[PDB]
């Protein structure tokens, strides 16, 4: 793949777009399987 | 007003408003003694404070006393 | 030396931004410049006029309108040749820039250094030290 | 009237230019420029039959005879008169530019 | 609704008439280009034809309006 | 008017009176620095209190500082 | 042939080398960040063409690509409702009940209790219901159908891809040179002629074939999988001559000038269908028509290859009288020459444009079945006023980068442009004093009310019961449009609107439109209209005249457009620049739309909209209250501010809560903005140093240097939450207000 | 032709020569107003333009008054315009007082001696003028409505 545009992907906007979106997104998928977790469960 | 409008803009204003007084007839037979200027930036900042401290003192002990009275409770 | 009353003032229609009452009560300012062209400039107060070959004359309220229609002249048309006056309305005129035929710019024997002070900034003298004293914060 | 098609009083459109308003002839020409045009007929209620400058002076007519009162939001007399006059002062502007301009 | 007629040589007329006029009158008025013989091309036979029947509908329809067909 | 001071740490720039819209400041001989000039501030009278002197200055901290003092029709920009 | 076709082959290399090198297209940028402010300053500059290159060729090539990546992202957009309509909506149930289904085409995924959401909007379907008003658009095109709106979606893709080719092709591959750019007259002439005018033809010819037949059996109540697709209205010219006789005749009356057999399709009716509440879809047809008529001969009025037409040049310049010095000379190298002077005029007039849009919808209900939905009426009104308020103000922002940039006073020597910077200070003068007395006595006369009613004094307000200030001028104008058809437009029908007066409209038993009496209050809110527009009119004004130079400032210019300040000198020059009087009537023109949206919301609940009980009396959503409340500002504070949050403040676990959360969200986000600009640069950065000690302290400093916000950033951040924060608090407030109660 | 020039042949003062500033019949106007009307003392100035002044207070007062339904409408319009008129010679008489140093000359208005007799010619006019009004109205029931008693 093009290594200019790998540097383009490696700037902060789309870094930063990307990995609080997939942070964002098991955040989500977390709240889907294990939903209303008001607590640690002990 | 006076805390997001700062004086460069009055300044300017305030310069054609000196223009005109002195271009009316019947109106140019009144001089000021003193120059009309802008407020000075400090003194806008102090008098948007004021403005705004009165009118929360005022709103909020309207509403305290009223609806207080009002419902008795 | 001093201005020549009679120079022919550069073509202008008129504007609202011209002086007002405190010039003729207070003081106005006027520049000369030489101009080889006949030609279209900007006034400080409005729109354009036309400064006509040979020697100008203009007449503005403001020191600093005198000073921005120079530094206007000097960029555009490379007119280097323009001297600044002071008129009070008794009459006397007061010349302005260049004050000593040298440009400030350009360094002239027998300027005396004046608001020179001998040490850094950072070596004045704290409030507390001169409060209720006459003495300067500058050493 | 402040100057007619003549040299009498020294009359300055501004400080120092003389104009001679043609006021005589441009107010009597736009009168009668903008009143023939404007007699052609009209079977329509506002009209009633008769032209705008007719049906306009039939309306002054009509609001005249009962003096003190005016006339009514619904009367015909504020629609025509104000057609007649927006034209009038249109046929009076061009007629003041095209003669006190074009001198012919 | 305004009366209009169907197609007749009264209507053909009035069409001529426009367009002769406008040719005509272009030969006069259009500024930038043997009375008819000098400097006429196609875009301005073209330019006073299309005028034509501009100038012809607009006559056309009015007098079928008014009644003078 | 303005308090227009020059402190012993100018390198002669000209930066500041070239910047000046006013004429309040011109180039002195001075043996201190390299460029062999300093600033000086002899028409303060004229100063309205711009600071673009100070914007222009080079210095670590502003060779060139004025300080904003009594207002007069000069220092206020008053063209009435 | 000097209109001619010229382009450069392959100027710009697509290469992806510039993508990763942010900054590359300024000198200042480009050489990478010390301090944070590069950041901004990255973001700030970039579209601004004119600042990076000196050709305006170069300017021009960008600008042309530019629009068709717009263009791009409206095709997607366009594409992307279609498609929620044809798969996530319930178009085809709200076809079937128009008056009882609401348009519903967003639906949410159940995550964290979210699917709340959905709520119940009608026909078996559970969604977000939708206030854009296309379930009407598409009943008006004829779509009748989820599939057509399938190949809707579809075309709006290949549209968008054709549009994002030619961005690239034309800047990468084929650019055209400056001498294409400037020719006005073929541009108009394209424009008017090809563009506007063959669109309205093109459209009135689907509205002829397709939305004529189509709403026409929908009307007549023919269920929308009964009626025949819509190509079997184009090839059975019987099945057309059964709706409409006319076309039994074809195009030989069209062609001899036989005009009046098409009454059937074409007519004049005015007023509003009876069925559906809008307007007769055979009046637009003849509309369009007509638009396009004179669109196709107004495009061949300038000249360009052949010698007949106007050059724009000579008519300019040939318009000067003895007020105005030279007139209108070169104007037309202005307006060839800058962008920004033709963004200022194009910006100003497609502003305008869409508040006319904005009134002549609700009174002139377009399409079917939009009247009588009124959270689409209202979204749409204030969505166009808040569009148009922008552009306008965006004109002035540009008129004034004119001035300071392309502006140059040796040729523009004693036109109207040197004229009116040299008499600015009469104008701006008596601008002044208009807007002090407009205020007086717009403002003032609602302070007097509030004074009068507190006092237990009645009889001295100015109110309809009271002191009485009609508006006689807008009542005689209603009174002559209601005479007019038979009268002054005697082939009309019916009239424009039912706002100027006569029947009430009503389709589902709620009214479509009905007369908007004008009294007391009317007369007042009026004049509050006119004294923010006159105030908006003399911010940006004194902007745009006073750009270049002042009595304060005599070389503005030399700043540039968009400065802080020049300084605390002179008493002080904060906000001196052209750009904060773009800043600062930004603020007046969101006090401006905010009341005219908010006299609509009122006035329509109070005045018209409602349902019609039987024996033909209408009860209004409030009742009637405006008469007698909106005279006072406690009236509108208590009757419509206080009474109508009603529904945003109780909407809490309904599918309106998304509202609820909106309306205080917004509240925050505009408190936020205070912060913004009421605080100055100098006390953030003294802040950020205690915060870069405590970096320091544990070695981990970032290198590109913190800065506080410039004094303009500041300036332009406090703004935009402002707006985004005081927009969407009115949002919020009128959606869930109108989705509950109308 | 043009109509625009420069004020007083000076492209640098402050002021254009518009129509509106500089016509015949504005020079006409202005140079017979009693402020600008020559051969007139300044007392006669202060009682020609307190003639005018005087009698158009009491119009505004006495219909829109708090009074205004009253049968003492009309002597509360007189006393209100009154009241206003012995408000507005005060600031006449303290603006003579800050803006002009005292001379022997007594013959124009910007003097210190030609203010005082402006402020006495003033309000000798102003009281003269709204009592003329007060006559007038009290006697003609045209002037007490508005023409009203015509319909
Ligand atoms: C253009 C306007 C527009 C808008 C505002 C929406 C909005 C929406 N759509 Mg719709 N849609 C559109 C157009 C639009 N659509 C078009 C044109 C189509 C046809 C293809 C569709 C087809 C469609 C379907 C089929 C569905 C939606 C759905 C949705 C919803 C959820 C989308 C989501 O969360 O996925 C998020 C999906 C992701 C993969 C997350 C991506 C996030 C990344 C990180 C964004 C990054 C952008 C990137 C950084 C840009 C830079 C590029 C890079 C090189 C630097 C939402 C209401 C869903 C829905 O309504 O379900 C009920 C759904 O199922 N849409
Ligand atoms: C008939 C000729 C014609 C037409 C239709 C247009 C149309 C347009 N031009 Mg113009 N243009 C023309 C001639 C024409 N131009 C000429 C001769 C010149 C040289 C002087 C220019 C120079 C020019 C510039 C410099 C710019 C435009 C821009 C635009 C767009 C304006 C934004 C808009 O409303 O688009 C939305 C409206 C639409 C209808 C979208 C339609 C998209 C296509 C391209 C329209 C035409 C399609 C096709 C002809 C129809 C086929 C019909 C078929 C199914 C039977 C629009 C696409 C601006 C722009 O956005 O550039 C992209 C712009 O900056 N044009
Ligand atoms: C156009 C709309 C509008 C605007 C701009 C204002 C503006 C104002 N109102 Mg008014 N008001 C309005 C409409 C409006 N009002 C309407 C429609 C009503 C109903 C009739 C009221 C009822 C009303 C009352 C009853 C009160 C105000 C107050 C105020 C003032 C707030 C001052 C301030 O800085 O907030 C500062 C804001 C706060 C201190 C708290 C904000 C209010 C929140 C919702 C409650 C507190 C939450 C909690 C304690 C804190 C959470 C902490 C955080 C960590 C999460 C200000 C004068 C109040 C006032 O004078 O303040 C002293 C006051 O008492 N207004
Ligand atoms: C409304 C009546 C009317 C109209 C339309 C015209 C129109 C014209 N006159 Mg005439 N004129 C009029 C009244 C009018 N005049 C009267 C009353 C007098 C006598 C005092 C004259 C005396 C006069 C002289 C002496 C001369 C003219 C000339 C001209 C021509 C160009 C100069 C000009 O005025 O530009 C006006 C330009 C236009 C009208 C075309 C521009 C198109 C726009 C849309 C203008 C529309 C303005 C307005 C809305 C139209 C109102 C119509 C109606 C409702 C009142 C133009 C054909 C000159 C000329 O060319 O000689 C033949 C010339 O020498 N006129
Ligand atoms: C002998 C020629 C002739 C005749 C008799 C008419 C007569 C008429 N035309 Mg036609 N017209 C003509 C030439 C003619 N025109 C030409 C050359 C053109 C240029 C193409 C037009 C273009 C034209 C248009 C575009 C329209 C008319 C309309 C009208 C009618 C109503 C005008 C009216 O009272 O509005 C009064 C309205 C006001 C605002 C005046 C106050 C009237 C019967 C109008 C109409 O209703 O026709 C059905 C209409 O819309 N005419
Ligand atoms: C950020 C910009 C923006 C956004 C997001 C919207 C969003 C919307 N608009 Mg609005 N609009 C805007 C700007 C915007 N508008 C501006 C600037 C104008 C003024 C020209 C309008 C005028 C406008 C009209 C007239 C209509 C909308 C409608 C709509 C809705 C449906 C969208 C659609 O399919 O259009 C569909 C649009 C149509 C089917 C008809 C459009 C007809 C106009 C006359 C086309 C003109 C195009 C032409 C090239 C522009 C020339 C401008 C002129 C000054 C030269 C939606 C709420 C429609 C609506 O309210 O539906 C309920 C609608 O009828 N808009
Ligand atoms: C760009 C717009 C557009 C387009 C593509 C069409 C296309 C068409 N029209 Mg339509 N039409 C339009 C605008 C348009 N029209 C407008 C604006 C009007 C109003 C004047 C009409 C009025 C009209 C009529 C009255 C008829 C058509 C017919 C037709 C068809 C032509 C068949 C033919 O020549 O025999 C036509 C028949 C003859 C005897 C000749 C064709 C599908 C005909 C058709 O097939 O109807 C479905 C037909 O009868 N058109
Ligand atoms: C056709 C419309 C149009 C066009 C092409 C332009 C084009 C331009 N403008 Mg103009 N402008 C417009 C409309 C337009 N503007 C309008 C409507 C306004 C009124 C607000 C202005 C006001 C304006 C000012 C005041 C200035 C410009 C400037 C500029 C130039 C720089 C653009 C840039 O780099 O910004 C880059 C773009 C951004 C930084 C985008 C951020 C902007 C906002 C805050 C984000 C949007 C918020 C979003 C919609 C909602 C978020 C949702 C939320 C809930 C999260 C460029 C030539 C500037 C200049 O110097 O020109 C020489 C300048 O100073 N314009
Ligand atoms: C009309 C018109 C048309 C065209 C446009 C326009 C020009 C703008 C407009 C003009 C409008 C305007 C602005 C018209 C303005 C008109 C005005 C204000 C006229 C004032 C008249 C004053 C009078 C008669 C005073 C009389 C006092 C007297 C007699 C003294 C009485 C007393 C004295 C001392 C002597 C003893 C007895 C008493 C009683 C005590
Ligand atoms: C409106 C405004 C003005 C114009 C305001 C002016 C000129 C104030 C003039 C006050 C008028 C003349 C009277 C108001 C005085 C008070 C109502 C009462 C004064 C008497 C008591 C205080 C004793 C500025 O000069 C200004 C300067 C810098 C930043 C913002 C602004 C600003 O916002
Ligand atoms: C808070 C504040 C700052 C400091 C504000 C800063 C440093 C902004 C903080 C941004 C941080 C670094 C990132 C957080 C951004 C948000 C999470 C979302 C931003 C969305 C856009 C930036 C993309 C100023 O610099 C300032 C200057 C002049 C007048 C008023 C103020 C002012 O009020
Ligand atoms: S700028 Fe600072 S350093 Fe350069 S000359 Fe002026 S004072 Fe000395």
């Amino acid at each position: 793949m093009d290594s200019n545009f790998l540097k383009y992907l490696s700037t902060a906007p789309v870094l930063f777009t990307v990995w609080l979106s997939f942070t964002a997104s098991f955040i989500i998928e977390a709240n889907r399987f294990f939903p209303d977790m008001l607590y640690f469960p002990m | 007003m006076f805390l997001i409008s700062w004086r460069g803009y009055w300044q300017e204003l305030i310069e054609t408003l000196v223009w005109a007084h002195e271009r009316t007839p019947l109106a140019n037979l009144v001089r000021w003694k003193d120059k009309p200027v802008a407020l000075s930036i400090v003194q806008a900042r102090l008098v948007g404070l004021i403005h705004f401290t009165a009118g929360y003192i005022f709103t909020y002990a309207a509403f305290v006393i009223a609806s207080t009275t009002g419902k008795f409770g | 030396e001093t201005l020549n009353l009679q120079i022919p003032s550069p073509t202008f229609e008129g504007s609202t931004g011209g002086w007002l009452r405190a010039a003729e009560v207070e003081e106005k300012y006027a520049i000369t410049w030489t101009s080889p062209k006949e030609q279209v400039f900007e006034m400080p107060t409005g729109g354009a006029a036309i400064m006509r070959q040979g020697e100008n004359l203009l007449y503005l309220a403001r020191k600093e309108q005198c000073l921005a229609l120079a530094t206007q002249v000097k960029n555009s048309f490379k007119i280097t040749d323009y001297k600044v006056y002071r008129i009070f309305p008794s009459g006397e005129v007061q010349y302005l820039h260049p004050k000593d035929g040298v440009f400030p710019e350009k360094v002239n024997a027998g300027r005396v250094g004046v608001g020179n002070v001998s040490h850094s900034i950072g070596k004045n003298l704290n409030p507390a030290q001169i409060k209720f004293t006459s003495k300067s914060f500058n050493g | 009237l402040s100057v007619v098609a003549q040299s009498k009083s020294d009359f300055e459109i501004s400080d120092g230019t003389p104009y001679t308003l043609n006021v005589p002839l441009v107010g009597a020409a736009s009168f009668i420029g903008w009143v023939v045009p404007t007699l052609l007929p009209s079977q329509i209620a506002l009209y009633g039959g008769k032209g705008l400058s007719t049906a306009f002076f039939a309306s002054i007519g009509t609001n005249l005879a009962k003096f003190p009162a005016p006339p009514g939001m619904t009367d015909p007399f504020w629609l025509l008169c104000f057609i007649w006059h927006s034209g009038l002062f249109a046929t009076m502007i061009l007629g003041s530019i095209g003669y006190n301009g074009y001198a012919g | 609704v305004p009366q209009t007629v169907a197609w007749s040589a009264k209507t053909g007329a009035v069409m001529v008439l426009s367009n002769i006029l406008c040719i005509v009158a272009g030969r006069y008025v259009i500024q930038v280009k043997s009375g008819s013989f000098a400097g006429f091309g196609l875009p301005e036979l073209l330019a006073s034809t299309s005028l034509g029947h501009i100038v012809g509908s607009g006559a056309i329809l009015g007098l079928s309006y008014v009644g003078v067909l | 008017s303005h308090s227009v001071k020059v402190y012993d740490t100018c390198i002669g720039c000209t930066q500041c009176v070239r910047a000046c819209p006013c004429d309040v400041l011109e180039m002195v001989s001075w043996d201190g620095c390299k460029a062999g000039q300093i600033a000086s501030a002899p028409r303060t009278e004229d100063c309205i209190g711009c600071k673009r002197c100070e914007t222009a200055c080079p210095t670590d901290f502003l060779s060139v500082r004025v300080y904003l003092g009594g207002e007069t029709t000069r220092s206020m920009g008053l063209a009435y | 042939k000097k209109v001619s076709i010229t382009v450069d082959r392959d100027p710009v290399a697509t290469s992806f080398e510039k993508w990763a090198q942010p900054g590359h297209f300024s000198r200042t940028l480009a050489k990478g960040p010390k301090t944070t402010t590069w950041i901004w300053n990255l973001h700030a500059d970039v579209h601004d063409f004119d600042s990076h290159t000196n050709s305006l060729e170069d300017i021009s090539r960008k600008i042309f690509s530019a629009h068709f990546g717009q263009l791009s992202i409206i095709f997607l957009w366009l594409s992307g409702m279609y498609f929620h309509g044809a798969r996530f909506s319930n178009y085809s149930a709200w076809l079937s009940n128009p008056t009882a289904v609401k348009p519903s085409a967003q639906v949410v995924w159940p995550i964290v209790g979210q699917e709340v959401l959905n709520g119940d909007v009608g026909g078996g379907f559970q969604g977000v219901q939708v206030t854009s008003g296309f379930f009407q658009i598409w009943r008006s095109s004829g779509i009748t159908s989820e599939v057509e709106l399938y190949w809707c979606a579809l075309a709006g893709l290949i549209m968008s891809g054709l549009m994002i080719f030619a961005g690239w092709f034309h800047y990468h591959k084929a650019a055209p040179k400056l001498e294409w750019f400037q020719n006005a007259e073929s541009m108009l002439n394209h424009h008017l002629s090809g563009l506007l005018g063959l669109g309205c033809l093109s459209w009135a010819g689907h509205q002829i074939h397709v939305s004529l037949p189509v709403n026409k059996l929908l009307d007549a109540g023919v269920a929308p999988q009964e009626i025949p697709l819509p190509h079997e209205f184009l090839v059975n010219r019987d099945l057309m001559a059964q709706l409409y006789p006319s076309f039994s005749k074809g195009l030989v009356p069209f062609f001899t000038l036989n005009w009046s057999e098409y009454s059937d399709f074409l007519t004049f009716k005015g007023g509003l269908n009876p069925v559906t509440g809008g307007l007769w879809l055979s009046d637009t047809a003849h509309h369009h028509l007509a638009l396009a008529v004179l669109f196709i001969v107004a495009g061949h009025m300038y000249r360009t290859n052949w010698g007949i037409g106007h050059s724009m040049k000579e008519i300019l310049e040939a318009h000067k009288g003895p007020f105005t010095g030279e007139g209108h000379k070169g104007l037309y190298e202005i307006l060839t020459t800058s962008w920004h002077a033709q963004l200022a005029i194009n910006l100003a007039m497609l502003g305008s444009v869409s508040i006319i849009v904005a009134h002549h919808m609700y009174a002139m209900p377009p399409y079917p079945y939009i009247a009588t939905d009124y959270p689409t009426q209202l979204s749409i009104f204030t969505h166009h006023m808040w569009i148009g308020g922008f552009c306008v103000c965006g004109g002035a922002a540009h008129a004034g980068i004119f001035m300071v940039r392309d502006y140059n006073p040796a040729q523009n020597y004693n036109n109207l442009l040197d004229r009116v910077i040299r008499h600015r200070d009469a104008i701006i003068s008596h601008l002044n004093w208009i807007c002090i007395f407009l205020g007086f006595h717009s403002f003032g006369l609602y302070i007097h009310n509030d004074t009068m009613r507190a006092l237990g004094r009645t009889q001295d307000m100015f109110s309809d019961t009271a002191i009485q200030l009609k508006p006689v001028f807008a009542q005689w104008v209603q009174s002559i449009h209601t005479l007019a058809p038979g009268n002054t437009t005697p082939n009309a029908l019916a009239t424009a609107s039912y706002a100027f007066g006569g029947d009430v409209v009503a389709v589902g038993n709620k009214v479509a439109m009905m007369p908007i009496s004008l009294g007391t209050a009317d007369f007042m809110v009026h004049h509050i209209h006119a004294f923010t527009i006159h105030v908006t009119v003399l911010i940006l004004l004194k902007g745009v005249l006073f750009s270049r130079n002042s009595r304060l400032i005599p070389d503005k210019a030399n700043l540039g457009f968009r400065f802080p300040c020049d300084g605390p000198g002179r008493g002080g020059t904060c906000q001196s620049s052209a750009w904060d009087s773009v800043f600062l009537g930004l603020f007046w023109m969101y006090n401006c739309i905010s009341v005219v949206i908010f006299h609509f919301s009122w006035k329509m609940q109070s005045d018209v909209w409602g349902t019609v009980q039987s024996d033909g009396t209408v009860t209004h959503i409030t009742g009637g209250n405006f008469a007698q409340s909106a005279i006072t500002i406690n009236g509108w504070l208590r009757d419509f501010l206080w009474a109508q949050a009603s529904q945003v403040i109780q909407s809490y676990g309904s599918a309106l809560s998304a509202y609820g959360l909106i309306f205080l969200g917004a509240h925050f986000i505009w408190a936020f903005s205070l912060m913004f600009l009421f605080s100055g640069r100098g006390y953030w950065q003294e802040l950020i140093e205690s915060i870069v000690w405590a970096h320091n302290k544990l070695n981990v400093a970032p290198a590109i240097q913190p800065r506080a916000l410039s004094i303009t950033q500041g300036r332009a951040v406090g703004l935009a939450h402002y707006l985004l924060g005081g927009i969407g608090t009115t949002w919020a407030f009128f959606l869930a207000r109108i989705i509950s109660v109308g | 032709s043009q109509f625009i020039k420069p004020y007083n042949d000076d492209p640098f003062v402050g002021n254009l020569a518009t129509p509106v500033s500089t016509s015949s019949f504005t020079k006409s106007l202005l140079s017979n107003l009693p402020a600008y009307r020559a051969g007139l003392s300044p007392l006669l100035r202060g009682v020609e333009i307190g003639l005018t002044h005087g009698y158009f207070l009491v119009g505004p007062f006495y219909k829109l008054g708090p009074l205004r339904n009253s049968d003492v409408a009309l002597l509360s319009g007189f006393f209100s315009a009154l009241g206003l008129i012995v408000i507005l010679v005060a600031c006449l008489t303290i603006y003579g007082v800050v803006s002009f140093e005292e001379t022997e000359a007594k013959d124009q208005l910007q003097t210190a001696k030609g203010w005082r007799q402006f402020t006495s010619g003033w309000l000798v006019g102003s009281v003269g003028g709204a009592s003329f009004a007060y006559i007038l109205i009290s006697n003609i029931p045209f002037l007490q409505t508005a023409g009203m008693s015509m319909l």
